[PDB]
């Protein structure tokens, strides 16, 4: 009668709660939060869990009593406790507990706060934790069914336990019962406890390692149900301290590459997936009886679901190629400030690995058959290439696709690391794979082409009509028409296939090229942009050789085309400008008849987005935010044109303020800009200096604020513009040194720099040694070792040829800061094929003098003891 | 033709309210105007087999309703676990949810949203999210901002409903009644 008119009040909050909408939204908030202040009804208004359900409805009971009620927890947790403390409100509820059954439902939606209010009141660990005993063994069947009733809680132990020796030797005497609870035929009472009964740490690793029982009253504990055989394939292959796994293991290895083939695919997933999970050694051992025990049945999951094959068809049907790609489907794409960097022969892993985009979201099996097998060949190699063949041998034509598929998959699958094993067959297998590509088979031909690309490297290092120019003419042929996921498919691989052939492509070019021209007319948004990058690696690729009146006449009016519909905002510009700033370099100077909208369009760019930063930074609410990107591409293809024009560019220069905008691009309160602005201001040095001599007392001091190596990648480039700076102004440098030298002489001996920045800083050093010798020799015997170290792998050029002058050139001021550490400098030596006569004498002297301080006999034996190779080039430079 | 239950949950911040903004909008909105009151929006997409009621129970991230957590989770049908790829938090703070949702809805569908990809200062690499290959979820790098797979979630939500892998939303305009359109073209003159 008092508060019995307002507890049919909640039955009036719940019809709103439950059925919330706008309205009741931002209005029933008020009184669900006005309810707070006269508590002296809901420490009774919550009862209503067999009260309010016990009442009128179900669904709308359970969302207070189930619902709001967990919203005090948030005044508990957000108290300390010194609201509410009272232990009657407390067993009241605590009372709710002998009350598991309330269609359950509502048999938990009460339980998790049996881990909260405990969470903050964790002491008093045994009033309530009393239940655990006084309902522990008590599931075993005691209620409504039997454990329909007394299991509905059972659960709630491993949610309330796990989500939440002070008391480390008492529970010891109570988790090791729920191995008990295992038997049982019940789902929940099996499962709920078990894969609970194996959440395990150190806070009580006890009863734990002891278990070899629960190994095989496991190890044969299948399916209870289904839901659980699963968790339970979860914890075996879950475990880092294998000692007790290394007695029963020959047969878990076998009780397992079957329970990954239980038909139920959720289950194999948590199974082979947690299975091959091969980390140290040891756990290749068994591996070896497991070569046939293994890759028939991963071989067979290499394929592809009826519904992963739904989900896939879709867009799979060759008839796409005319059906334009959503907006909602271009992945946000950047620029990345260019770094100069040096070549090391033949010889990715660290840059595309930092673009795992889509596998992160597609966890099928088959994303894991290969998924696992990334193994067999990062444990061990070519050990499983016996046997495997004849599986691969029929696959290749056994049945319908979705078994070819899986054949021309697992081959590619292997490649990186069965190689060299593999490669006898290979002279039999590609020239198929060439013939898969040309099928009806959509979504074959996909992985026909990221398969023979796998391993081109081999097709390309071999005659050419053999077969590298075979592959290139099919490859092409599904550059164009099909599906576009053949067009990407197809590009990614050709476009390897460049980079790899480089330079032995130039034969067929007019060829490729109208092939990739003609794409620009077929090609939809999305496959377009692989296109522009296609493009600009076959051009870093072939080289000047690009540079002739057939190609870049057909090359460029597709460009232009589209060069002239983007606007300046619009993100495609970044593969375009990406494109050009390659196609520029390779033209050298063919490029001409072209430069100077390019030229142009940057300069404007960067003059733009200069200023909509500023303005968007004292006026944020009418200016937006520049997207400083366009400045990097901008300032990066400026910084290829002067590199392939080179000196073509002086006029341009002049008749702008690219040298004005440089103190701007400087001093840009953002990296990446400024690592873009001295790539450029090396290049621009290269070809007119003339333009930029006037500002070198300015610059130079920039620079040298920014040898930071807070940010490498701007380090980086400040160091190579230094370098190229200091040879186009000889002795007159002499006074810049002190301001640069210091941070240089730093950073080769900095811990943890990458390759590249110890390549520059080198040298860089080397050049300003060039340079004022007297001035940097006396520093020799400080970097002379990193410095070798670091140059003996650069491959010869302009860069290697101009650092070595300089090292000879100190050496003879400073012979002495060099002959203790006068084998390093061998080695840099003998690095060199072939030098510059000019060079090749500097060496010859210092070499004698070494042999002058060692001995005619200790120079020859020293001399002797070298690898064939270096021996004789460095025989070559000595003249005896 | 049919009405779902399809919590919002994810951190503060990270886009849910203009997330959902967007198919209901037609372009984006900066500002961040904090949710309070869980807002409850109803979507509608147009599939292969017919239409679909998706009522978007925008949760709060702040303690403007860090009050009222469960509550909306009962009698869940389906859930969008969000954060921010530019937030080293959030892909943190975010078990907490899969928890404090599962408690409630038991098995409901739900995906979990990387927010935020069209931003060059990505905090959690895509490398570092293995949440959802082990508590078995669904994954979507998306972009509220810009619109990148910013259907995908709803898609994957409405197949594992309907139980249909077949089924697919309908953006293609219409053409000619499907049952008067003529002879291929070619069964024309055959
Ligand atoms: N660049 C960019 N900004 C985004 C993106 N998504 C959201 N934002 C911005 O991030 C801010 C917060 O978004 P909002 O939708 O308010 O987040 P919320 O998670 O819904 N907030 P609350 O937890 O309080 O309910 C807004 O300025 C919004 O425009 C995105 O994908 N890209
Ligand atoms: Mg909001």
């Amino acid at each position: 009668y008092e508060w019995k008119p307002d507890e049919q009040g909640l039955q009036q909050i719940l019809q709103l709660l439950k059925e919330s909408q706008s309205p009741d939204t931002t209005i029933q908030r008020t009184v669900q939060q006005k309810l707070e202040q006269l508590n002296q009804y809901p420490d009774f208004n919550n009862y209503l869990i067999f009260v309010l359900t016990k009442l009128k409805s179900e669904d709308e009971p359970t969302r207070s009593l189930s619902g709001l009620i967990l919203k005090n927890n948030v005044k508990a947790h957000f108290q300390n406790f010194p609201n509410g403390v009272t232990d009657f409100i407390k067993s009241e509820c605590l009372n709710n507990i002998g009350d598991s059954s309330p269609l359950i439902r509502a048999t938990v939606g009460i339980l998790i706060t049996t881990i909260a209010s405990k969470g903050e009141l964790q002491n008093w660990p045994d009033l309530l934790p009393k239940l655990c005993s006084l309902l522990d063994s008590e599931d075993y069947n005691t209620c409504e069914g039997a454990f329909g009733a007394l299991q509905k809680i059972c659960e709630d132990s491993a949610e309330i336990l796990d989500s939440d020796r002070p008391l480390n030797i008492m529970i010891p005497k109570f988790l090791q019962f729920f191995k008990h609870s295992s038997p049982k035929i019940r789902s929940h009472a099996v499962a709920c406890v078990n894969q609970f009964i194996i959440s395990r740490t150190q806070a009580l690793m006890l009863h734990i390692d002891s278990f070899t029982e629960n190994l095989f009253a496991l190890a044969g504990d299948e399916e209870p149900e289904v839901r659980k055989n699963v968790c339970r394939a979860l914890v075996m292959l879950l475990e880092v301290r294998m000692d007790r796994l290394l007695p029963h293991m020959h047969n878990i290895v076998e009780y397992m590459l079957q329970r990954t083939q239980d038909q139920d695919e959720n289950v194999a997933l948590e199974a082979c997936e947690f299975w091959l999970t091969l980390a140290e050694q040891p756990i290749c051992k068994d591996v070896l009886v497991r070569h046939l025990p293994k890759l028939i049945p991963v071989l067979v999951n290499g394929m592809k679901y009826s519904d992963i094959d739904i989900i896939l068809l879709k867009g799979d049907v060759e008839e796409d190629e005319t059906i334009p790609d959503s907006e909602q489907d271009i992945r946000p794409r950047f620029h990345r400030s260019r770094t100069v960097a040096q070549q090391h022969d033949e010889d990715d892993d660290d840059d595309d690995e930092i673009d795992d985009d889509d596998t992160i979201s597609d966890w099928n099996l088959r994303k894991c058959s290969a998924a696992a097998l990334d193994v067999l060949a990062n444990v061990y190699r070519d050990e499983l290439l016996p046997h495997i063949l004849p599986l691969l041998k029929e696959l290749l034509f056994h049945h319908e696709w979705v078994v070819k598929e899986s054949g021309i998959l697992v081959l590619g699958a292997i490649a990186e690391g069965c190689m060299q094993g593999m490669i006898p067959y290979l002279p039999e297998l590609i020239p198929h794979l060439i013939q898969c590509l040309s099928d009806k088979k959509a979504l074959v031909r996909s992985i026909t082409c990221w398969t023979l690309s796998r391993y081109a490297h081999w097709v390309v290092s071999q005659p050419p009509d053999t077969y590298l120019k075979p592959l290139m003419t099919e490859l092409l042929k599904r550059i164009l028409d099909s599906n576009k996921r053949v067009q990407e498919a197809a590009c990614s691989a050709f476009a390897t296939l460049e980079e790899e052939a480089c330079t032995e492509l130039v034969p067929y070019l007019a060829y490729i090229l109208d092939t990739l021209v003609f794409a620009f007319s077929k090609y939809q948004h999305k496959n377009l942009l692989i296109l522009y990058d296609a493009i600009g690696t076959l051009a870093d690729s072939v080289g000047h050789h690009l540079n002739k009146p057939e190609y870049i006449q057909m090359l460029m009016p597709p460009l232009i085309q589209k060069w002239n519909m983007l606007k300046d905002e619009d993100k495609d510009l970044f593969p375009l400008l990406e494109c050009l700033s390659s196609v520029a370099t390779a033209l050298q100077s063919g490029f001409l008849p072209y430069c100077e909208p390019v030229y142009q369009r940057c300069v404007n760019l960067v003059q733009k987005t200069l200023a909509q930063a500023m303005l968007n930074n004292a006026q944020p609410d009418q200016y937006e935010a520049p997207d400083k990107d366009f400045m990097i591409v901008a300032l990066d293809l400026l910084s290829g044109l002067a590199e392939g024009l080179g000196g073509n560019i002086e006029q341009l220069v002049a008749r702008s303020n690219i040298l004005t905008l440089m103190y701007q691009c400087m001093q840009d309160k953002m990296p990446e800009v400024r690592q873009s602005s001295f790539a450029l201001l090396g290049d621009l040095t290269k070809a007119c200096f003339q333009h930029v001599k006037p500002c070198i007392a300015d610059f130079m001091p920039i620079l040298g604020t920014n040898l930071n190596p807070e940010f490498i990648s701007v380090c980086n480039n400040a160091t190579w513009a230094i370098g190229e700076i200091s040879i186009q102004m000889g002795i007159e440098m002499q006074p810049y040194i002190p301001m640069v030298l210091h941070q240089l002489v730093e950073i080769i001996n900095r811990p943890n720099t990458p390759k590249t920045l110890l390549e520059n800083t080198a040298i860089t050093i080397g050049r300003l040694g060039y340079v004022c010798p007297q001035e940097v020799a006396p520093m020799l015997q400080q970097f002379i070792r990193p410095w070798c170290t670091s140059l003996r792998n650069i491959r010869d050029n302009e860069e290697k040829d101009s650092a070595f002058r300089g090292i000879c050139t100190m050496i003879s001021v400073n012979p002495s800061g060099v002959i203790q550490d006068f084998i390093f400098f061998c080695d840099a030596v003998a690095s060199w094929i072939n030098p510059k006569d000019d060079l090749r004498d500097m060496f010859c002297k210092i070499l004698h003098g070494f042999k002058n301080q060692v001995g005619d006999e200790n120079w020859r034996r020293f001399s002797d003891q070298f690898p064939l190779p270096l021996k004789e080039r460095l025989a070559a430079f000595y003249g005896v | 033709q049919v009405q779902f239950k399809l919590v919002l949950v994810g951190d503060g911040g990270t886009g849910k309210t203009t997330f959902v903004k967007r198919h209901l909008t037609g372009e984006f909105e900066k500002k961040y105007v904090a949710t309070l009151g869980v807002e409850v929006h109803p979507l509608v997409f147009h599939t292969n087999r017919g239409p679909i009621k998706f009522n978007v129970w925008d949760t709060a991230g702040q303690e403007k309703f860090g009050g009222l957590r469960d509550g909306y989770y009962i009698q869940a049908q389906c859930a969008i676990i969000m954060f921010d790829v530019t937030s080293r938090v959030t892909y943190k703070n975010v078990p907490n949810w899969h928890r404090d949702l599962v408690r409630v809805c038991e098995n409901i569908p739900i995906v979990l949203c990387g927010n935020k990809v069209d931003i060059k200062d990505r905090k959690v690499k895509a490398k570092s999210i293995v949440f959802h290959r082990k508590k078995n979820l669904q994954y979507y790098d998306i972009s509220a901002k810009s619109n990148y797979n910013f259907e995908k979630p709803f898609l994957w939500l409405a197949r594992k409903l309907i139980g249909d892998p077949n089924l697919e939303f309908v953006a293609m305009p219409a053409l000619a009644p499907p049952e008067v359109v003529m002879d291929p073209a070619l069964a024309a003159q055959y």
